Parts: C-alpha cells; structure tokens; sequence
C-alpha cells in the first residue's frame, strides 16, 4: 500500500500518520529526519598563501659590466649598480676602483607553509540534496538509512520503499563565490586570477597547490647596497593574505540563517529548516491485519485533566472506554491542534487509559481516533512558569492560537453591535420614505 | 539578547554553541477585565494589538457618525410634515416612540 | 581567457578580451556522452529505469 503526504523540514520533530487500508486495521507510521545536507557542486580556481621571495647570489664584476636578460619568473627584477667597491673578510674584494658592477636579482615564489594553510577559491552550483530518515511502522522497530531528496529515486529500508519528495525551496546559504580557509567558509569575491592589488587578497594566485606557473605582484623593487657591503636589499609591500587573516569578518557558519551548520569535506550545509518535504512510502502488504481480528471500542468519553502552553508535553488527558476484547490499537490526532506523545495503548474490557499531548491553544478543540473510532476532547490551558527553555517547540502555533473565550466575546460585541447600529439607521430611512410616500396618496 | 520563539544560539569563547528558545509566558491574564485582557496581549504581541486597538475605535467612530447622520435625518423628516401645520393632531406613537419631540398645544 | 579582467601578454603587448555579448550555450542541463558524440537527452536519475 502507498501513502502520500507532506512533512515539514524540521529535524528533531517526528511526523506521525495513520494509514487506512480499506478492509484492514490502521497502522501507525512515524517518519523522522536525522540529517539534512545541501551539497553544492564546486570547482577550484586558485589557491592563495603567503609569499617567500628568494634572492640568488649577485655577481660582482671587478671592472666591467654584466647585463641580464628577461627570465620567465613571477615578479622577476633586475637592476645593475655601477661602482660599488665592496668589502669582504680579508681585505677589499675588488681592485678596479670606482668602476664595478653588482647584479642583485630577486624572485618571488611560494612559501613552504603554503601546503598547510591556504585559502581555496570556489564557485558553487546547485547540486544534490540528501537526508537521513528514521522509519518505524506497526510492530517493526526503528530502521534508518540515508536517502536522496529527489522525487524520482526510491530507497528501500527494511521492507518498505520511501520516495522523499523534492524540497519546496531552492534556498542555499552559499553565494556564487566562496573562500574556504582552514576550518571555516567565507562569502567573498575574487580578483579572477588575472588581477591582484598587491595588498588585499590576490597577490599570489596559483591554480593548484603543486602547479608550476605562478602569478604574483608584490611591488618588488631593489635598492642600492651601501658602504661596500655585499648584499641584495629590496623593499616590497607586505602580504595580502597575512592582512586578510586579520581583517576578515564573520564566517558563513556564524551568519547563515535557519541554523544551518556548515560542514566541510563535501562542503555541505547541514540541518537547515526551510520549506516542506513531501513523502511517499510503500508499506508492505504483510503488515496489515484483517479488521475482524481487532478490538472494536465504543462509548468513549474524554476529559482533559491538566493542560498548559509549554513546549514539551504539558497536557494530560484520560479516556474512559468500553471494548469487545483485549488488544492493541494505535491512537492519533489528525488535527494540528495537538500532537500525541504515545503511539498505541493496551486495552481491556471497559477500563480506562491516559495519554500525554502538547498544544499551543488556550482551548484545545482537537479529536483523536482510537481503534478506528473517534472522540472529541475539549479543555482549558494555563500559561507556563518557565521563560526560556533549551529545546524546540513540538507543536505549531497558528494564527488563532492566542485568542481566549473572553477575548472572542469582545470581538463579537464590537462587531455585532456596531454593524447592527447601521442596520437600525438603514431601516430608518426606508420607513420614513414609506410614510412620506403614503402621504402622497 | 532578545530571544523570540524561533530561537537563538551563542558561542562564548572556545565553548561549544548553545541554543535557547523562548516560551510564551507573558505577564497578564486573558480571562478577566478588559484592562487585563489588553495587557496580556500587549506583552505577547507588541506590534499587532496596538493596531487592532486603533482600528476598532476607527470603525466605531465611523459607524457612530454614519448612524447619527441617518438617525438625525430620520428625525428631521418626522418634524417637517407636522410642524408646518400646527392644527394637525400629532399621533401618540410619534410623540415619544418613533421620534423624540413630544406633543403640545 | 574571455572575461574582461584576466590579461595575457602576447609578445610585448597586453590584451584583455572582454566578455561575450551573449550567454548562449548549446548544451542542455543533462547530456549523454557516448563515444565521441554528445546528445541532448534526459535522465532516469539513478532510481528509475
């Protein structure tokens, strides 16, 4: 048998339903989610890290000139200094006074730390959504396996067959371009591998962590070695990646709405709460017993003992019944006024049973069906003492969940009396018109 | 930090995150006098019950000045076919019941 | 690279090829690649057949 419905996109809140095969006893059904992961499709563009500029040994011609060509290196620099006359240990290095030449070339490359901490640049696209469901039905225990949230694919669990419907919202916390540095994820824009302004984010752009070609502009410039000392000095702007790690705001796993915890190894967005998920479950035909082998109850009267507003199961009710035989049959409230803590009861011959429920109304007007027989329950509820709890609400608050009986009496008085005060006015002009018409003849 | 019924989470230092939700306690009492009813709904809704309070007195003011533009017009048609000719005997139903101005002469 | 940002050095010049005026692509959302020819085909999506 196939049962279709719509479940909401909440994780810890179970969905309860009562399937009704004709000619057979009803079977309780319980679907619960564990995970909900949105997995966008990403492709790496470039990584970035702190640079490390190496300087080769300069050549010191004693008297002459040595020019350099152009080398295929990122941010390569050449500048020839004339007339240096350097000193080393053990006397002066050169002889030809006031006519000398120093090479002093410099070159920018990736640091050794770039294999460990590096920000990875991605663009995302819409990909797969998958979840993890928990299923029980009848007398079968809990079974769980991860499904795919597309209408087309079925995933069997136990002996059933579940088709989780598509999500009704295409919302995703990720932007078009993201930066994944270390543990956290940032919503950011890139200089698109061509540009980089030497001090913000893209002063070193490498397409792969082991790539050979490298882009780097760090405003490298060489300076004159002074006072006859053999060294190659240079001034350049500091690293933009080192600056970005100071001046970055909050990561996406602290800003994302709906409580989406962001994971990393497939770059997921776990456990969001938006929209609703349709369902369809193929219950096996061997789980349905014949209706004649079940108790048939009658003369049900339900009185709600104590009720309250609270997020947990704060309502207690008792049902007095009378049954033909002793057995088990599930209970379920089809309305949204209350949810039921219990799933089934053990019956006898003309006894009683009690159950726990949670609601948001002052006056609950729900009904529940036990042993394919229904009974209505009414009552009153009280405000709870607790101000803040640490668990989500089991129920769903509606638009008219706050209006009491006394507040609706003032709604009807303020509407009924003032509308009828115009009806008295409108019937007054239709009477004196009739009186003046009868004065005409 | 203001916590609504949707929830709020906070991380302090290197501690794991903690989530808290707000219940619907309130301060007032809905089953009582009209000053007690409004106070309870003002704390629960501080954004909707100040509009519906102004709307309900806007409709009442409109419906009151609509009716007295029609009750006084009707009473102005009681007097104009009787006060013109004072010799006509005014019936006893129109003196007090149907319209307010009583008999004389 | 055809985007208005990345420059390329062709000899001693520097060319920045701007973005295309149309975002038209011949491929559909789902394609099937058999041999050396592509097809604009839909999918049974791994659960159906």
């Amino acid at each position: 048998y196939e049962h279709t419905a719509v479940m909401p996109n909440k994780v810890g809140i179970p969905y309860k339903a009562l399937v009704e095969r004709p000619g057979y006893a009803p079977v309780h059904l319980q679907i619960q989610l564990v995970n909900t992961r949105i997995i966008p499709s990403t492709n790496l563009e470039y990584i970035t890290c702190k640079y490390k500029t190496k300087v080769p040994s300069p050549v010191v011609k004693c008297c002459g000139a040595t020019q350099c060509t152009s080398k295929p290196h990122p941010d390569y620099q050449c500048q020839v200094f004339s007339g240096v006359y350097p000193f080393m240990w053990g006397g002066a290095y050169c002889f030809c006074d006031t006519e000398n030449t120093q090479m002093s070339e410099a070159y920018v490359e990736r640091s050794e730390e770039c294999s460990i901490d590096h920000a990875k640049a991605y663009k995302v696209h819409t990909g797969t959504v998958q979840a993890m469901v928990n299923i029980t039905y009848g007398s079968v225990s809990w079974r769980s396996a991860d499904v795919y949230v597309n209408g087309e694919t079925p995933a069997k669990i136990g002996d059933a067959k579940l088709i989780i419907g598509p999500l009704s919202s295409a919302w995703s916390p990720f932007d078009n371009k993201v930066v994944v540095y270390g543990h956290e994820v940032y919503n950011y824009d890139f200089p698109e591998y061509g540009t980089g302004k030497a001090g913000s984010f893209g002063d070193l752009q490498s397409r792969t962590s082991t790539s050979n070609d490298l882009y780097a502009n760090t405003n490298l410039k060489l300076q004159r070695p002074q006072a006859g000392i053999v060294h190659t000095p240079f001034t350049q702007v500091p690293s933009g990646f080192e600056r970005w790690k100071k001046d970055k705001g909050a990561p996406l796993n602290d800003v994302a709405p709906f409580g989406c915890s962001i994971a990393l190894e497939p770059l997921r967005a776990e456990n969001c709460a938006v929209g609703s998920i349709p369902i369809s479950i193929d219950i096996p035909d061997a789980a349905f017993t014949r209706i004649s082998e079940t108790p048939t109850v009658s003369d049900l009267e339900c009185k709600i003992t104590e009720c309250t507003y609270a997020f947990d199961f704060g309502g207690i009710a008792t049902v007095a019944y009378k049954s033909s035989k002793a057995g088990n049959c599930p209970i379920h409230s089809p309305s949204g006024v209350a949810v039921i803590k219990e799933n089934d009861v053990t019956l006898a011959e003309s006894g009683s049973f009690t159950f726990h429920f949670s609601t948001a109304n002052i006056h609950p007007a729900f009904k529940l069906q036990v042993c394919t027989s229904a009974v209505t329950c009414k009552g009153d509820c009280k405000p709870p003492k607790d101000h803040i709890v640490d668990y989500p609400a089991q129920h769903t608050e509606s638009f008219t969940s706050a209006i009491s009986a006394t507040a609706w009496s003032w709604i009807k008085v303020l509407v009924g009396g003032t509308s009828a005060f115009i009806v008295l006015g409108l019937i007054a002009t239709a009477v004196v018109a009739l009186v003046l018409f009868f004065h005409r003849h | 930090f203001t916590v609504t019924g949707e929830g709020l989470e906070y991380t302090w230092g290197n501690h794991p995150p903690k989530r808290v939700w707000a219940q619907e306690s309130g301060e007032g009492n809905p089953h009582g006098w009209p000053h007690e009813v409004v106070v309870y709904y003002y704390n629960r809704y501080p954004l909707t019950t100040i509009i519906g309070l102004c709307t309900c007195v806007a409709i009442i003011m409109v419906s009151c000045v609509t009716s007295v533009w029609l009750l006084c017009r009707t009473r102005n048609l009681c007097i104009t076919p009787y006060k013109l000719a004072p010799n006509a005997q005014v019936p006893i139903l129109l003196a007090l019941l149907c319209c307010i101005k009583p008999t004389r002469a």
